[PDB]
């Protein structure tokens, strides 16, 4: 009995199946979040994206900026953050207007893992991926908002 | 078989290992929510163009207006300047 | 299956005949040579005996009589370190007052005014202060005349007789055979309870009868000359019980096992002798002792001819598991048939020693009056340092020769090595993020507390004082050693070493000795700093070990050698994919590691530790405790360390450290020199020589050997070479200097 | 791709080829010399420019040149 | 012995010969007339 | 003098460095017992700073602001003995060297293997060549004439 | 005349465990490569890309990313062992191209079949200067 297995049983493809990569919790977990939902309209999947990210963003720059002592000021360094989200908002869309043209198709993959035909993810194309950064963009400063929205009865506030 | 002239997309590993292919687990209401104020920033030249002018004047604005209690490159100097070694 | 002696008589002819034939050994270089290219290959391939042929029994030989010729060197050398302790020395004046007189053991002849070099070292001796600390291991050993040194000397110059007539003997005579050398379980045996056992207990054996007994007077006070000689100790043992009590009992307590009796020289106190400064002698000979025990029971785990005793290959093939297959089995036949497997392997465990001593040796001082020389330790640290370094970076080496010549799956197969090539890819990948990931995360904060202190922002840095990040883990750890004696440890007096427990701050002679060691956001930053360091060189050289055979850019490099310089400009270029190439860039990042863990520790000691000590209990260090607040940025160790240490080398001229001042600048040329031949090729350099040779040529004196500029692999030797020994010798200038000076 | 020409002074020795590790030289028929063949260079567009066939040719100057031209995926030597 | 003579003509050995017979009479004329500047003997 | 210089016999700093030179060495020669061994070298020593400042001032050495022997290169008669005098000494031993070593590789060029009496030196030959130096400049000179020393067309 | 063999699929694949040195996209949507052999028996054989992988007796096919990996695969089972090979390259259409052995004899042996490509009829030294060549799209060895 041995743990390690080739990718999908093709040992000539440059890759290994290991319980951080072929494991029930670890394909299930990925197959769950939004950048994996193949099936689900890339605004929608931005926006989670973005919630999430948004939302974390404050907290570092909040309690590492500048005026993280000068509490009359510092907890709108969420500004900062949102900042950020609006440069990566920006790297998201110029990505986009490099890597897909208007009337190309999907790259992504149109297989499945046991060899069946698949449809492929939208989001590697130029309207779904500029749905996925106006996705990312509403929810990443509206993640923001909601993060600096909160304030009080936290240890590390 | 692992080696298929015909379909070279499992020949070569083309797969989507992590891909749920499964439908919407956002319930409706709360989708169209975001489907309709997302909206107008789902066109990637748009936004690229309210980005960096909606970013460039909101950069501008915190920048022209910024407090000597926060910069002190504002407040400027608070004591009385100080004396070369040879000159002023 | 039978363990046995086993030997062929007359192997090779003793003859001069291939002394004057260079280059007999390869059968290419033999034939004299046509370019100057030939001179170089000589001495590179003076030592690769396996390529010189493919016989493994013949290769064995050579190695055993290398080995030979190797320990008689190493017995010459210590000749001469006894005798010059004996001839030219003042180590009847340092016994007597070891706290001023500083220890010399080379006289200067006159000749050009070189005589300013032996300078004043007390005890009415001019000459060169020596750091590599033999006074204080004569002392602790017992000696006190210069006849002993005498005959010491003349000891180890028979036993340099000795080791050079065995190798000539093993390899000219009875030179043993291969299935001798293969004899791994028998080896290992002798070498556990015969070498290190035994040789344990020989020095416990002399500890107890010369070194406690001697030392004892030695510390009382007693005058050397007026001490009794140690054999006085071995005839009437009232001199021994006088000292000691328990010896009038005579090895009673030992067979009838009330061992509790010898508790008087077999003592558990630990801590430092507050009269010396060094370890308890009594707990050093009971280490030997319990040291003795371990290794004479553990020279016993191997079988050879008496059934009784482990096989090594069963214990390999029965450690499988789910994860690595067959793992084990296979590498009993491979390290009994390569000696690049066995040198990687005991190269990178014997630095890595060598480094666990230099830590130790500081921490715990061993010998009487060394922690209070501080040249010395600062010397026995950064020695055995780079010893270390240079240690495992060659155990990268072979072990990337081992992968060129030593290995085949077809013949002999490990399940492991080919599960870990087998994603080499991912290994290497993954060490690569680990060593950016550091680089951000410890030189990255350096950056920032220099761009806020440059800034006037000092509670924007990274301090003691404003961003604190505490080596909490480390902290808490000596504070558990710190509490050990008495709980977890009820049979030690005190700690283990004074760098643990709170106060108990030992010093001897006005200067401190050992103290403990604040820990705090500087050395939580230069710790980090090592790890990345490390992880780097580490990075460097398993990269070049596993991508040694075959590549994606190249798929044959195992058939290019382990040493060629490249393999085109094509692909894009291909320059330095060798191993070898990998080893060479290995070196520089091992250096710029282990300087800066020297560094760390002169500034820590300087800063924190090394200090005088008033009669009222008030220490000032060398430094004044500078290290909590200019370690934390790069300017301030350009600053206070370098700007400010360097002052003593930069200003040795006109007195006897002078030689240091004339080496700083010398390794300054040699380290710039080196920086010809790393940014150059050797194509410019041979076109140059082109118009030379026309010259020569021209005047009817060009020579038949003709000149060829460095191969591209020599040109990389010669540069890390010089680089190495440029920043090396520089900061040994500076070192010596700085401490002599100062301490 | 990167240009490989053969001259005539090539003796025929076959060397070029056999060093080449993306078989991109041939030997094909000639009156020239002595051993009846020369070398040719048909399949540049898999050269890689390692001048491994340089490093093998005996004659004086060289007749194997491999000049450096325009990379491509086949002359950078990627797997990926 | 004709061997031992054709080794002791090597490049290395001929060149420490040669040179620690050159360092010691530069050193017995530096030893004999120590320091000097310049040709004093005019 | 030359240059704006003094002689060393006429400078006050120059004698002020022989004194504070001698008295740096009498200071650490008072912490040694008189019959010691350290006190001879150190009283060696001092003889040997007076012999080298006085022979310095004895032949004519000009002197600086700085109390240190300058030599003039010039060609100034009253100061061949630095450079001009141990240079023409220099360059005949320089030219027997070069000489030497040239008629021993033209010895040896026309031996079966040249190389192999280049990395094992012929001494027997070397011995027999090494005075013929002692006429370099005559023996080159006469070759530069007949057309021996430089290769025709090179 | 001389008529290559097509790719068979469905030939058997070393056995091999699987590495990190295989395909990767460039298979996917630039090209990839083949090589076939026979071989007599069960081996073991080291790979251009990883480890040691088991030979299957008789017919072998094995999937490389690059032509060198193919090339130099094939010299060491012509060396070590003594096997005849070919390799080809496979675009993403699915389309198969025949590289080497290209005569069916090997290029090193000379065959009366093939043509002269880019053989410049003077000595090397012979090429004219770079300025006779200027504003031109033309190289001095072109010619
Ligand atoms: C005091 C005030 C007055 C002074 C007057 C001047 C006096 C000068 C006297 C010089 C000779 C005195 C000592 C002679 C001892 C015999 C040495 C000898 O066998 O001297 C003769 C030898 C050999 O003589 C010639 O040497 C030649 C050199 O070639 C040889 O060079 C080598 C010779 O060893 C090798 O044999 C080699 O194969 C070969 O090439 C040729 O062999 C000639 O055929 C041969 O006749 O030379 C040599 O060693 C030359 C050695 C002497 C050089 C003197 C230089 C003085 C400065
Ligand atoms: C401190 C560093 C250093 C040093 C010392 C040199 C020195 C030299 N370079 Mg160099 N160079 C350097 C850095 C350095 N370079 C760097 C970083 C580069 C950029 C890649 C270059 C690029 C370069 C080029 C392109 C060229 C040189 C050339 C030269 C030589 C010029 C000739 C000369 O001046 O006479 C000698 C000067 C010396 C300093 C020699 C000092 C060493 C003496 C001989 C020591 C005596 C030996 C003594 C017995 C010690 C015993 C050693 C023992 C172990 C045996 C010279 C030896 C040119 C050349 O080749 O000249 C023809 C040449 O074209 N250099
Ligand atoms: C108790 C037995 C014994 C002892 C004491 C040693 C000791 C030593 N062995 Mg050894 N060995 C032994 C048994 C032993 N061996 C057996 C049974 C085998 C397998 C057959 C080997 C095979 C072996 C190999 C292949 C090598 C060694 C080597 C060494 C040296 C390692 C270097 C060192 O540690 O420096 C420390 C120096 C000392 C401790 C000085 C003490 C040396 C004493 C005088 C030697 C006495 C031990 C000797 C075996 C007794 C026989 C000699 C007698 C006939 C005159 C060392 C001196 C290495 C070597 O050759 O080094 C030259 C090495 O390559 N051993
Ligand atoms: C290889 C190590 C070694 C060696 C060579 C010796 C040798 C010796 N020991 Mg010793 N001993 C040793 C280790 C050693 N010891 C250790 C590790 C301990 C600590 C347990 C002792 C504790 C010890 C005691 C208490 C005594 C000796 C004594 C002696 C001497 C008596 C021998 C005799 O005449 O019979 C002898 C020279 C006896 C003695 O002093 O005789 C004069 C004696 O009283 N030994
Ligand atoms: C017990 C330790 C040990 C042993 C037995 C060996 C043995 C061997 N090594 Mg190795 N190695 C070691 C440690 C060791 N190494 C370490 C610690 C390193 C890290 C630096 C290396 C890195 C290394 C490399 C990169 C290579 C080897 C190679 C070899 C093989 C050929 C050695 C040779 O002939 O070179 C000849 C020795 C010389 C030409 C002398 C060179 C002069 C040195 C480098 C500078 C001298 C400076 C000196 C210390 C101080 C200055 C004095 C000066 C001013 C006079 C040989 C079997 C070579 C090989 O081909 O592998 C098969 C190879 O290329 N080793
Ligand atoms: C001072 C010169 C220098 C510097 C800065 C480096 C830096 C580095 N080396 Mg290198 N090296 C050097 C000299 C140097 N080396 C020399 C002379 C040699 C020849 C022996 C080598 C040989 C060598 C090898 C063989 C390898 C490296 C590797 C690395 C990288 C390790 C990963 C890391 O630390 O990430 C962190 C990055 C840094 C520490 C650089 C400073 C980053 C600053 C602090 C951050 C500033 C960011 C800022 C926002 C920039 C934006 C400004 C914008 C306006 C432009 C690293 C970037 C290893 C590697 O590839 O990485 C795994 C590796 O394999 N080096
Ligand atoms: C994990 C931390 C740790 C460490 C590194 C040590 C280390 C040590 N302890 Mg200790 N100890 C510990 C925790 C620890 N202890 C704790 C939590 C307790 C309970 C409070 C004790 C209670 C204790 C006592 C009572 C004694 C020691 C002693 C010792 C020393 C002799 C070792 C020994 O007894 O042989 C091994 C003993 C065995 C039973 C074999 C255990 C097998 C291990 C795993 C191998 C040794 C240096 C002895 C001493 O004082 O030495 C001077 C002693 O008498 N310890
Ligand atoms: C090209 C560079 C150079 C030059 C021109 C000099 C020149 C000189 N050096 Mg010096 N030196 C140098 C480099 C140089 N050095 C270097 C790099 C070092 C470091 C290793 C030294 C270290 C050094 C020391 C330690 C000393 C000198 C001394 C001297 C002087 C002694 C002259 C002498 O030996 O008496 C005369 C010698 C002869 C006439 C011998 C020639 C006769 C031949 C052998 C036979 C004649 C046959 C007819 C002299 C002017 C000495 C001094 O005292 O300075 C005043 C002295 O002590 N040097
Ligand atoms: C040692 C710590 C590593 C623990 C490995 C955990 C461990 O020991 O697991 C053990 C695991 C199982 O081994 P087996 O069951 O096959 O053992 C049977 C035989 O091989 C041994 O006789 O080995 C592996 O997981 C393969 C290596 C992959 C793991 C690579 C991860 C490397 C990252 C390590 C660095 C982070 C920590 C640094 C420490 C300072
Ligand atoms: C300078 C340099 C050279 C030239 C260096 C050479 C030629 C070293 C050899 C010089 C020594 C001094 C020649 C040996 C002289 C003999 C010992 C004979 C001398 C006679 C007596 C004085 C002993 C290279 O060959 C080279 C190659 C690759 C990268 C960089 C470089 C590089 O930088
Ligand atoms: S450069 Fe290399 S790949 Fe190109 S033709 Fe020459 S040998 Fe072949
Ligand atoms: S290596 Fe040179 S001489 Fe030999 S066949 Fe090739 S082109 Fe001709």
């Amino acid at each position: 009995y041995q743990v390690v297995q080739p990718i999908n049983g093709d040992p000539f493809i440059g890759s290994l199946e290991t319980p951080v990569t072929s494991s029930p919790l670890v394909a299930w977990y990925l197959s769950n979040l939004p950048g994996y939902r193949t099936a689900v309209n890339p605004l929608l999947r931005g926006i989670e994206v973005g919630l999430a990210h948004g939302f974390l963003l404050v907290g570092p720059f909040v309690k590492a900026g500048p005026l993280r002592n000068t509490e009359i000021a510092g907890q709108a360094g969420s500004l900062a953050a949102g900042g950020l989200v609006v440069i990566l908002s920006i790297c998201l869309t110029i990505y986009g207007i490099s890597s897909f043209n208007e009337g190309d198709p999907s790259t992504a993959p149109s297989l499945t893992l046991t060899g069946r035909k698949k449809q492929p993810d939208q989001l590697q194309t130029a309207d779904g991926w500029a749905k996925f950064t106006g996705g990312f963009f509403f929810g990443g400063i509206s993640g923001v908002i909601w993060a600096f929205f909160l304030l009080y009865v936290l240890d590390l506030p | 078989v692992y080696f298929d002239l015909e379909d070279l997309g499992n020949t070569t590993g083309q797969w989507d290992l992590y891909g749920s292919d499964a439908p919407s687990p956002y319930n409706s209401l709360q989708s169209k929510f975001f489907e309709t104020f997302a909206a107008p920033f789902t066109k990637r030249g748009l936004l690229l163009k309210f980005l960096i002018l909606g970013g460039g004047s909101t950069l501008a604005y915190f920048s022209a207006t910024a407090s000597g209690d926060i910069l002190p490159i504002k407040k400027g100097p608070q004591l009385p300047p100080q004396l070369g070694p040879r000159l002023g | 299956p039978e363990v046995k002696i086993l030997v062929d008589r007359d192997p090779i002819k003793t003859s001069f005949e291939q002394w004057a034939k260079p280059g007999h050994f390869s059968r290419t270089i033999a034939k004299g040579p046509d370019t100057t290219t030939w001179i170089w290959n000589l001495h590179a391939d003076a030592h690769d005996f396996d390529s010189h042929t493919s016989d493994l029994e013949e290769i064995s030989r050579k190695v055993f009589s290398a080995h030979f010729g190797q320990l008689s060197i190493i017995f010459l050398w210590l000749s001469g370190m006894y005798f010059h302790g004996a001839r030219f020395s003042n180590y009847e004046a340092w016994l007597n007052d070891p706290t001023h007189i500083r220890p010399s053991a080379q006289v200067v002849w006159p000749i050009v005014g070189q005589e300013i070099l032996n300078g004043d070292v007390g005890g009415g001796f001019r000459g060169i202060q020596i750091t590599s600390g033999f006074f204080q291991i004569w002392r602790a050993s017992g000696i006190t005349s210069e006849l002993q040194l005498y005959c010491t000397a003349i000891g180890a110059l028979v036993f340099a007789a000795l080791m050079l007539f065995a190798g000539w003997f093993h390899y000219h005579k009875a030179a043993p055979k291969l299935v001798w050398f293969q004899d791994v379980e028998s080896m290992l045996n002798h070498h556990l309870a015969g070498l290190l056992g035994l040789g344990s207990l020989s020095w416990a054996g002399h500890q107890v009868h010369v070194s406690l007994p001697i030392n004892q007077f030695l510390n009382a006070g007693v005058d050397p000359k007026e001490i009794p000689l140690p054999h006085e100790f071995i005839l009437n043992r009232d001199l021994l019980a006088q000292l000691y009590p328990s010896f009038a009992e005579g090895a009673t307590p030992f067979f009838t096992l009330n061992w509790s009796k010898y508790a008087d020289f077999l003592t558990f106190r630990g801590g430092l002798d507050p009269l010396t400064g060094g370890l308890w002698l009594t707990d050093i000979a009971h280490h030997h002792l319990a040291i003795a025990i371990l290794f004479l029971i553990a020279g016993h785990m191997y079988r050879t001819n008496w059934g009784i005793g482990h096989g090594i290959k069963d214990i390999l093939e029965a450690h499988k598991g789910p994860f690595t297959g067959q793992g084990h089995k296979g590498l009993y036949e491979i390290l009994t048939t390569s000696w690049h497997a066995q040198l990687s392997i005991n190269l990178a465990m014997l630095g890595s020693l060598t480094i666990i001593v230099a830590h130790h040796m500081y921490a715990m001082p061993p010998y009487p009056y060394l922690a209070t020389d501080y040249g010395t330790q600062l010397s026995l640290f950064t020695h055995h340092m780079w010893i270390g370094g240079f240690l495992i970076v060659g155990a990268a080496a072979h072990a990337a020769i081992f992968m060129v010549r030593d290995y085949d799956p077809t013949t002999r197969y490990n399940d492991l090595l080919d599960r870990v090539l087998r994603h080499r890819d991912a290994i290497i990948s993954h060490l690569n993020w680990v060593c950016i990931f550091l680089g951000f995360h410890s030189f990255g904060l350096y950056i920032h507390n220099d761009t806020m202190s440059a800034l006037g922002r000092p509670q924007d840095m990274f301090s003691d004082t404003a961003i604190q990040l505490q080596p909490v883990f480390a902290q808490w750890i000596q504070n558990t050693h710190a509490l050990a004696p008495g709980t977890t440890a009820p049979g030690a007096t005190t700690s283990t070493s004074l760098t643990w427990g709170g106060g108990d701050l030992v010093s001897v002679g006005g200067k401190v000795a050992l103290l403990p060691i604040p820990l705090g956001t500087a050395d939580f930053l230069v710790h980090h700093i090592h790890a990345f360091t490390i992880h780097v060189t580490v990075l460097i050289l398993l990269k070049g070990v596993l991508f040694a055979r075959s590549s994606r850019l190249i798929p044959d490099k195992a058939n290019l050698g382990f040493r060629f310089p490249c393999d085109g400009p094509g692909r894009g270029g291909t320059c330095q994919v060798s191993a070898w190439d990998h080893v060479f860039l290995g070196l520089f990042w091992m250096y710029n590691a282990i300087s800066v863990v020297i560094f760390h520790f002169s500034w820590k000691m300087q800063s924190d530790v090394w200090g005088s000590i008033n009669d009222q209990g008030v220490v000032t260090h060398i430094t004044g405790g500078n290290f909590a607040q200019s370690s934390i940025t790069i300017n301030g160790w350009l600053r206070d360390f370098l700007w400010a240490q360097a002052s003593q080398v930069i200003q040795s001229y006109g007195s006897s450290l002078s030689a240091y001042g004339l080496f700083f600048l010398g390794a300054h040329f040699v380290w710039a020199f080196s920086l010809m031949f790393l940014f150059s090729g050797r194509g410019y350099w041979q076109e140059l020589i082109e118009s030379i040779v026309w010259a020569h040529n021209k005047l009817k004196v060009a020579p038949a050997t003709q000149p060829r500029a460095l191969s591209i692999v020599q040109g990389r030797a010669v540069g890390v070479t010089h680089y190495l020994l440029g920043g090396i010798a520089t900061t040994w200038a500076f070192f010596l200097a700085r401490i002599i000076a100062v301490g | 791709s990167h240009s490989v020409k053969i001259y005539d002074t090539c003796i025929g020795c076959t060397q070029c080829v056999r060093a080449c590790p993306t078989d991109v030289l041939e030997m094909i028929p000639w009156g020239g010399c002595k051993a009846k063949q020369i070398a040719s260079a048909p399949r540049t567009e898999d050269c890689v420019g390692c001048k491994r066939c340089e490093s093998a040719c005996p004659t004086d100057f060289l007749s194997v040149r491999v000049y450096l031209w325009h990379e491509t995926t086949r002359s950078m030597g990627l797997a990926y | 012995m004709r061997d031992l003579k054709t080794y002791l003509s090597v490049a290395p050995v001929a060149s420490t010969l040669w040179f620690a017979a050159l360092a010691g009479l530069l050193i017995e004329i530096n030893r004999f007339f120590p320091d000097a500047l310049t040709f004093p003997f005019f | 003098d030359i240059a704006g210089l003094t002689p060393c016999k006429d400078s006050k700093q120059f004698a002020k460095r022989e004194k504070q030179s001698i008295k740096k060495l009498e200071s650490s020669l008072k912490l040694y017992a008189p019959d010691s061994a350290p006190a001879l070298a150190i009283n060696a020593t001092i003889e040997k700073t007076k012999r080298r400042f006085d022979n310095y001032g004895k032949q004519g050495l000009l002197c600086g602001a700085d109390g240190l022997p300058h030599l003039i290169v010039s060609g100034d008669q009253r100061h061949w003995g630095e450079f001009i005098t141990p240079g023409i000494l220099f360059l005949y031993i320089a030219g027997w060297i070069g000489w030497v070593g040239r008629s021993y590789l033209i010895a040896i060029r026309d031996d079966k293997k040249p190389t192999q009496k280049e990395i094992i030196i012929d001494v027997p030959l070397a011995t027999g060549l090494v005075f013929r130096g002692f006429s370099w400049p005559i023996a080159a000179y006469r070759e530069l004439l007949n057309g021996e020393l430089v290769a025709k067309d090179v | 005349g001389f008529t290559p063999p097509e790719l068979d699929p469905n030939t058997p694949s070393p056995i091999f465990g699987g590495s990190t040195g295989g395909l990767l996209r460039k298979a996917q949507v630039e090209e990839f490569y083949v090589i076939t052999w026979e071989s007599p028996k069960e081996q073991i054989f080291e790979m251009p890309t990883g480890g040691a992988a088991i030979m299957r007796e008789g017919p072998n096919l094995l999937k490389l990313a690059r032509k060198e990996q193919c090339l130099a695969l094939g010299t060491r089972l012509r060396s070590k062992y003594k096997i005849k090979y070919q390799f080809y390259r496979v675009f993403p259409s699915g389309e198969v191209q025949y590289l080497h052995p290209k005569d069916g004899v090997y290029p090193e042996k000379v065959n009366p079949g093939r043509q002269g490509v880019g053989v410049n009829f003077r000595s090397i030294g012979k090429n004219v200067s770079p300025i006779e060549v200027k504003f031109t799209g033309k190289q001095p060895y072109d010619l």
